[PDB]
RNA sequence: AUAUUGGCGAGAGACCGAUAGCGAACAAGUACAGUGAUGGAAAGAUGAAAAGAACUUUGAAAAGAGAGUGAAAAAGUACGUGAAAUUGUUGAAAGGGAAGGGCAUUUGAUCAGACA
RNA sequence: CGUGGAGGUCAGUGACGAAGCCUAGACCGUAAGGUCGGGUCGAACGGCCUCUAGUGCAGAUCUUGGUGGUAGUAGCAAAUAUUCAAAUGAGAACUUUGAAGACUGAAGUGGGGAAAGGUUCCACGUCAACAGCAGUUGGACGUGGGUUAGUCGAUCCUAAGAGAUGGGGAAGCUCCGUUUCAAAGGCCUGAUUUUAUGCAGGCCACCAUCGAAAGGGAAUCCGGUUAAGAUUCCGGAACCUGG
RNA sequence: AAACUUUCAACAACGGAUCUCUUGGUUCUCGCAUCGAUGAAGAACGCAGCGAAAUGCGAUACGUAAUGUGAAUUGCAGAAUUCCGUGAAUCAUCGAAUCUUUGAACGCACAUUGCGCCCCUUGGUAUUCCAGGGGGCAUGCCUGUUUGAGCGUCAUUU
């Protein structure tokens, strides 16, 4: 780390991307069946093997 | 905005695929501007960020706010 | 038959304070460690999978299948056996009931069902419709949703019509003589099924 | 030693990334991916690894073009374009 | 709103290319208003209309050159028939339909003859 | 009876079909019945519900209320009708969802393809 | 003419009914474990309809008490029914190193039948 | 005797409440069990004659789930140590600020990097969970911002080694070989003044390629600047390579 | 006599059996023959006015073209010119296209967004250096085309 191949930081940016909370409006729509999102990753407590 | 109210640069989200060439000609030719140089990065979400810096000539405020930013 | 079987599980063995069932291996997730393979284990095989080879249909003695059908046929007349049966035949002429070969030629129902009526059948066919209910079984969504009696037998010598004019009533069946069938002459195997001959097809018998 | 005080030292990598599916299983000194074999020609598998193959035949994919085959056979190949009609 | 197909084929390759530079300052323009609006879903018809100028430009381009390349061995082989693979390597009927000089002369003079029981 | 053998009475076939029938066929499984006056007026029975029509509520808690279509709700295999509808305790006002069985149509949006279609169920027309 | 636990499209069952049935009726070959090969779950049900509780009051708040909606909140997004282990409260009893049991009767509580 | 499903039948029961569940209330049976009342409930279900089997549990260190006694119990005791006041806040042993008392003692509890993490950085908001007391605080939660180079690295080179190629083995997945029993390739300009580049010499026979962010290696410095970047921005002053 | 323990019951907990549901599974049967160098199966990264997924799609990115339908889509915003119409639609159909980075994967490489060569064209005063745009260069093999090698070998010059 922390001089990586932009391979490494592509899938670095994707991850960022994915780690946010449930978009609230979709809990919303006719037979909507989520109620939060949960694939949520946090850095300290389920690494990302690469 | 402060890079281009104190640095005379503006700052554009730009194509991956692009290059510091392509960049420069693109401003130009999209913006009537004459570039000093162009210095980039790649933002954290996987996108280029272009620092651009106009000549002497050119104030990036005034072209700033005629794109229609502010 | 692949079911239960898709582990790679193994037993521990014994030494560990534990039952000696093979268990899944690995970690991370919950299903590992637990009783795999066998028939008392959740996600088990089940005991003795089913298996298609099973014997399902049945041989009867061609000759003995004949004295059943022909048993059946008999006990059509004989109205006590007629009457025992679900059947509403009070209120018939006589029985064997034979009705006009013209029957044969009716080509629309609702003259089907007026001819019936007429013969006597009418309480019979309102006993089916007064008894439709729905399944009681897990077979209700099985493609078996709704129960009810059955109808009179109309047996024909020749169909012309009168098959088609029958088809949509509730209960009724039609038959051609040369066939005849033990399931819808002793319907459940009970003997005395209500049966509608005609001319035609009550000669043809003999 | 050989427990703890050894997991201290785990900090290089056997597998990284494979191109070819992309799953961290491209041992680095060996120069290939212990799924999927790149970069020999063939895809790895095995008939004792059906849930493997499970894991990885057509159809756990997008299909991008296989997808319209049989709509494509239906219709008998056609080529050229639908004409047009009325209401 | 949005640019409609048929209107497009009327007009000529070089007001084609026009429109759809008028279509690209324009999202352009819509996309420095994006980051100041709440919404801005004009932006979407825009940005489909782009897609159709161009697909009409290929379009028209395309029926330029499948014509210079009508009627003759070799066209560029994205003109030629997709079929499948193995229909692509297929025998053609002509190379199927082929016959032996002594089988032909078989074929006609016995055919297989209708012919019918009774009398 | 059924008797074709492309014609299917498994239950769990016809559920699937219903719930997961795209929009344009939930347009004519989402019909009402013409009024009585309009059946003998167009010489025809029934007719996929079509948004600006005018529809009496011939069952349930509304019978008896009338309106104009106001949206044909495919998505949720309902229909809204412009003027009945629920009032709240924060006194805001909701549709409520009608099935089209239980209309009857009353007056009939016409387009040159509306007459067309009761053309093409052999109809008539004023 | 024969084969076919693959593929496309169909019709079915004296089959299983959410610990069953394919591992998966659900964002399931997912989440998660492993350096890797591989291993691999749990998890369906408010109601016809959100009508998903305006408004008042106590509270920092979560909530509580009212009100209100509903056929029903003894359906409140912990939601159909809602057993058992096990728990709180209330009521009744008994208890000098276990408790529970059998025959029998006292005492308390409780109850059916039959009288005419 | 009892269960799931099947044929027949009683035109069986049922939203005026099916099923289920609860009940030291009633009744039938020696018993398996059966029937009723009341409560709870909400969409289905049973009697009889037959048919059928994935048909009856207390045990299997049985399977999966759930639950106890143990028990408010073992404990939360290494790394010297804390204290007064104010501010804030519903709330302060624990947050902020001031004061004080100490510690690490440059072989650091300092200032940076490599591997590894991947946003943890920074701001704002902020306490349901998590930080085995707490919490107004956080590497938590929500929402944003942030990583700027001709000169720093990579990129080039070669190391152990890896590995295509003409080939040779192997039924074959492939194994061997690396300049090896191979017709292995490319530079400098001349000849063109139909013209763009054929021929004219002379050479040189090196035979892939990957393999070092610590080895080799063209070249940048000081001052200033940010909430968070800086030998990268700004300022000034240089230097290298190519043209 | 409390408390405590125990038993029964009612209400309230815990927990999720049971009953009733089933767009799933299983098994049978019938009909059919269509992946890929015309780049398949598979991977990765992206794309929506407001999406983390699932589904869909490829810088023309929950879609473009065409055809049928004939007025929706809907969680909210939105368009409004689209409703007697070459016309709504997260519609159906699908014959035409677009189809990033990859993959047998093909200029060379690949723990690198690494490094050449050719052609056309554009800019920088340029056949030669730099830059932008487009188009190309794997391997075995078959027929053919052209250029060739060998005293393998025939004839023909004077
Ligand atoms: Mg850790
Ligand atoms: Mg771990
Ligand atoms: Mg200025
Ligand atoms: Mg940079
Ligand atoms: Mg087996
Ligand atoms: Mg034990
Ligand atoms: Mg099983
Ligand atoms: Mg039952
Ligand atoms: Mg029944
Ligand atoms: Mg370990
Ligand atoms: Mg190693
Ligand atoms: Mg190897
Ligand atoms: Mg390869
Ligand atoms: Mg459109
Ligand atoms: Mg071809
Ligand atoms: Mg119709
Ligand atoms: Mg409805
Ligand atoms: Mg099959
Ligand atoms: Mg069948
Ligand atoms: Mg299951
Ligand atoms: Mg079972
Ligand atoms: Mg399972
Ligand atoms: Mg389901
Ligand atoms: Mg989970
Ligand atoms: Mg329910
Ligand atoms: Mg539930
Ligand atoms: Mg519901
Ligand atoms: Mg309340
Ligand atoms: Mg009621
Ligand atoms: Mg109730
Ligand atoms: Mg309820
Ligand atoms: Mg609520
Ligand atoms: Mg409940
Ligand atoms: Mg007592
Ligand atoms: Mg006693
Ligand atoms: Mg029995
Ligand atoms: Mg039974
Ligand atoms: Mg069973
Ligand atoms: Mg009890
Ligand atoms: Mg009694
Ligand atoms: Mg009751
Ligand atoms: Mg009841
Ligand atoms: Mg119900
Ligand atoms: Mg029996
Ligand atoms: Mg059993
Ligand atoms: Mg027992
Ligand atoms: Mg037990
Ligand atoms: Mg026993
Ligand atoms: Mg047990
Ligand atoms: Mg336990
Ligand atoms: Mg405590
Ligand atoms: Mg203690
Ligand atoms: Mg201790
Ligand atoms: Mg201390
Ligand atoms: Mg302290
Ligand atoms: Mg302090
Ligand atoms: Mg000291
Ligand atoms: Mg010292
Ligand atoms: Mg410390
Ligand atoms: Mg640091
Ligand atoms: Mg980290
Ligand atoms: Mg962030
Ligand atoms: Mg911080
Ligand atoms: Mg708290
Ligand atoms: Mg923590
Ligand atoms: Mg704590
Ligand atoms: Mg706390
Ligand atoms: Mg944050
Ligand atoms: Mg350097
Ligand atoms: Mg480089
Ligand atoms: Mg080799
Ligand atoms: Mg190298
Ligand atoms: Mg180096
Ligand atoms: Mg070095
Ligand atoms: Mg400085
Ligand atoms: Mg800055
Ligand atoms: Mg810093
Ligand atoms: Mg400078
Ligand atoms: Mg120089
Ligand atoms: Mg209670
Ligand atoms: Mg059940
Ligand atoms: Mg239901
Ligand atoms: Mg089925
Ligand atoms: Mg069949
Ligand atoms: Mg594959
Ligand atoms: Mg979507
Ligand atoms: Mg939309
Ligand atoms: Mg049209
Ligand atoms: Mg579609
Ligand atoms: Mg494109
Ligand atoms: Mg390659
Ligand atoms: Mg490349
Ligand atoms: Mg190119
Ligand atoms: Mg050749
Ligand atoms: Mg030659
Ligand atoms: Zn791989």
């Amino acid at each position: 780390a922390a001089q990586k191949s932009f391979r490494i930081k592509q899938k670095m940016a994707k991850a960022k991307k994915q780690n946010r909370p449930l978009p609230q409006w979709i809990r919303l729509r006719t037979n909507n069946t989520i109620r939060y999102n949960a694939k949520r990753r946090n850095w300290r407590r389920t690494k990302m093997n690469i | 905005m402060k890079k281009v109210e104190d640095g005379n640069i503006l700052v554009f989200q730009v194509s991956m695929k692009a290059n510091k060439y392509q960049i420069k000609k693109a401003v130009k030719e999209l913006y009537e501007v004459d570039v000093l140089k162009v210095n980039t990065l790649v933002r954290p979400n996987g996108t280029k960020k272009a620092y651009v810096r106009l000549t002497a000539d050119y104030d990036a405020l005034d072209i700033a706010n005629r794109i229609g930013y502010i | 038959e692949k079911a239960g079987h898709q582990t790679s599980a193994e037993s521990w063995g014994t030494g560990r304070a534990v039952a000696r069932i093979p268990r899944v291996g690995g970690g991370g997730t919950g299903r590992s460690g637990q009783g795999a393979f066998g028939n008392m284990c959740r996600g088990g095989r089940m005991f003795a999978p089913t298996k298609t080879w099973r014997k399902w249909n049945v041989k009867v003695n061609h000759n003995e299948k004949r004295y059943a059908t022909a048993s059946a046929i008999a006990a059509t007349a004989v109205a006590s056996l007629v009457l025992a049966r679900g059947h509403r035949v009070e209120k018939i002429p006589e029985i064997p009931l034979v009705v006009s070969t013209d029957l044969e030629s009716i080509q629309k129902t609702k003259e089907a069902v007026a001819a019936l009526k007429a013969v006597g059948a009418h309480s019979d066919l309102l006993k089916v419709l007064k008894s439709k209910k729905l399944r009681a079984g897990k077979g209700k969504y099985r493609n078996r949703r709704w129960t009810q009696r059955r109808g009179p037998l109309v047996v024909y010598a020749e169909d012309n019509g009168i098959v088609k004019a029958l088809r949509n009533v509730p209960g009724v069946e039609t038959a051609n003589v040369a066939s005849l069938n033990l399931l819808q002459l002793a319907p459940g195997a009970h003997l005395g099924r209500f049966v509608i001959w005609t001319e035609a097809a009550f000669t043809k018998l003999d | 030693g050989k427990g703890t005080p050894s997991f201290g030292k785990r900090h290089n990598k056997s597998h990284t990334l494979c191109n070819r599916c992309g799953r961290r299983s491209f041992h680095v000194q060996k120069k290939t991916c212990s799924s999927c074999g790149y970069p020999a020609a063939k895809t790895r598998s095995y008939n004792w690894g059906a849930k493997a193959k499970r894991r990885h035949t057509t159809g756990t994919g997008r299909m991008r073009y296989l997808k319209h085959v049989s709509r494509r056979f239906k219709n008998g190949f056609q080529t050229g374009s639908a004409s047009k009609a009325s209401a | 709103a949005g640019v409609k197909a048929y209107e497009l084929r009327t007009k000529s390759k070089e007001q084609l290319a026009s429109q759809l530079v008028d279509l690209k300052k324009e999202l352009a323009e819509l996309k420095v208003q994006k980051l100041s609006r709440p919404s801005l879903p004009k932006i979407k018809t825009v940005r489909k209309s782009i897609a159709c100028v161009l697909t009409v430009i290929n379009e028209q381009q395309r029926e330029a050159v499948r014509q210079l390349y009508k009627g003759k061995k070799y066209q560029p082989k994205d003109l030629r028939a997709k079929k499948t693979r193995a229909l692509r390597r297929a025998l053609t009927k002509f190379e199927a339909s082929q016959v032996t000089e002594k089988q032909r002369k078989k074929q006609i003079a016995f055919p297989q003859r209708k012919y019918a029981i009774k009398a | 009876a059924k008797q074709s053998l492309d014609v299917s009475s498994d239950r769990r076939k016809a559920r699937k079909a219903y719930f997961t029938a795209p929009s344009s066929q939930r347009r004519v499984l989402l019909s009402a019945p013409l009024s009585k006056e309009l059946r003998a007026q167009y010489g025809i029975k029934a007719l996929p519900i079509r948004r600006d029509d005018e529809v009496l509520v011939v069952r349930g808690s509304k019978k008896g209320q009338e309106g104009k279509i106001s949206s044909v709700y495919r998505l949720k295999f309902a229909v809204q009708v412009d003027k009945v509808t629920k009032e709240k305790v924060n006194g805001a006002s909701v549709p409520i969802n009608l099935h089209p069985s239980k209309l009857v149509i009353t007056k009939l949006h016409l387009d040159k393809d509306r007459k067309a279609l009761i053309q093409r169920k052999g109809g008539k027309l004023e």
